[PDB]
């Protein structure tokens, strides 16, 4: 009847410290290698790190610079603090007790997991670059790369909403730097490359930014 | 940390048997045990297999693992609609101070429709971006089912360390999936190497595109 429980603010501010504790009920603080894991929404599982009740610490090198894990032997808990949080740290965090040496029947034991999101009140304008056709002479494709903007909703039009058929706006990615980038590509007949001009209209209202890019070969 | 590689997608019709591969190095699978986790959205990973095909109580008999010299496999016989999840293999690693390494993950989908192979359009960095002391390659994937791929970038036929950001697959209008990946480079890195390649892997089909500065 072993049980792990996570606890902490499910919502947090950037450049603050992300705090999480895990209480262990029906288990010895010495019986496991107490670890923190996270999965960002969409991406895979990332082992944050592992701490032992004596103080033996082991940090993922990708996060070592800003992770500090602790253990409270009296309250039977163990904690995790993560400095310099960005939107890229919005993830589902879980405590587990990892069995380092296969010495326990029943294997590793896990908590229930909690989705911690970091809310930032800042903005950043997008950098817009054109994705040129490089003529293929047979329905070519040309686009707009919207890169490195923080607040999520941007809207992309083509020729101010005239060009509709063939518009495909791939969803934004969340880079490790905490900024978003997406691409909007259109498929146009090769004969129209030299005659018809194409301009994409990127609108990012949170930063009060509007950009129009003429995409020409 | 030498990361454990997994096929991006494993599929089957109801009742079929589906196996998941997990490839590792000498420091992780050649010396430590392998665990298999069932990952559902908005919850914690459910531990399916530990200690090479031992499973805790509550895990049906339909799951079973096995480890080899440096490879492990999970087996899900009699696939059910309730088995759609992201499955991960994790193993300890005797690297610098001891690292818990996860597998890249494998999406298990019950066949709602025939499989669709992906399309790949690769875009090199614009001259305007190069003038801004920056470089970005855009790799667009579309029209594939189920919704899971592995995008691996190469520089002169050798794999790229960092700089890759990939979106999770998303369902478009015609019930197939799309996704994009980006490789951020400095202008010197772009002009230096002979080529750069975007390699997309999906259910035993591989599509690789390449662009060059010259």
């Amino acid at each position: 009847q072993v049980h792990l429980q996570e606890s902490g603010p499910g919502l947090v501010r950037p450049s603050e410290t992300l705090s999480l504790t895990c209480t262990v009920s029906d288990g010895s603080i010495s019986s496991y290698y107490w670890s923190w894991i996270r999965q960002p929404p969409g991406k895979g599982l990332e082992w944050i790190g592992s701490i032992y009740y004596t103080g033996s610490t082991n940090y993922n090198p990708s996060l070592k610079s800003r992770v500090t894990m602790s253990v409270d032997t009296s309250k039977n808990q163990f904690s995790l603090r993560l400095n310099s949080v960005t939107a890229a740290d919005t993830a589902m965090y879980y405590c587990a007790g990892l069995d380092r040496y296969s010495w326990n029947e029943g294997g590793d034991h896990w908590g229930q997991g909690i989705l911690v999101s970091v809310s930032s009140a800042s903005t950043k304008g997008p950098s817009v670059f054109p994705l040129a056709p490089s003529s293929k002479s047979t329905t070519a494709a040309l686009g707009c790369l919207v890169k490195d903007y923080f607040p999520e909703p941007v809207t992309v039009s083509w020729n101010s909403g005239a060009l509709t058929s063939g518009v495909h706006t791939f969803p934004a990615v969340l880079q490790s730097s905490g900024l978003y980038s997406l691409s909007s590509v259109v498929t146009v007949p090769s004969s129209s490359l030299g005659t018809q001009t194409y301009i994409c209209n990127v609108n990012h209202k949170p930063s009060n930014t509007k950009v129009d890019k003429k995409v020409e070969p | 940390q030498p990361v454990l590689t997994q096929p991006p997608s494993a599929s089957g019709t109801p009742g079929q048997r589906v196996s998941i591969s997990c490839s590792g190095s000498r420091s992780n699978l050649g010396k430590n045990t392998v665990n298999w986790y069932q990952q559902l959205p908005g919850t914690a990973p459910k531990l399916l297999i530990y200690n090479h095909s031992r499973r805790p109580s509550g895990v049906p008999e339909r799951f079973s693992g096995s480890k080899s010299g440096t490879s492990a496999s999970l087996a899900i016989s009699g696939l059910q609609s309730e088995d759609e999840a992201d499955y991960f293999c994790a193993a300890w690693d005797d690297s610098l101070n001891g690292l818990y390494v996860f597998g890249t993950g494998t999406k298990v989908t019950v066949l709602r429709q025939p499989k669709a192979a992906p399309s790949v359009t690769l875009f090199p960095p614009s001259s305007e971006e190069l003038q801004a002391n920056k470089a970005t390659l855009v790799c667009l994937i579309s029209d594939f089912y189920p919704g899971a791929v592995t995008v691996a970038w190469k520089a002169d036929s050798s794999p790229v360390k960092a700089g890759v950001e990939t979106t999770t697959p998303s369902k478009q209008s015609n019930n197939k999936y799309a996704a994009s990946s980006y490789l951020s480079l400095t202008p010197e890195q772009w002009k230096s190497h002979r080529s750069y390649s975007c390699q997309v892997t999906h259910e035993g089909s591989t599509v690789e595109k390449t662009v060059a500065p010259t």
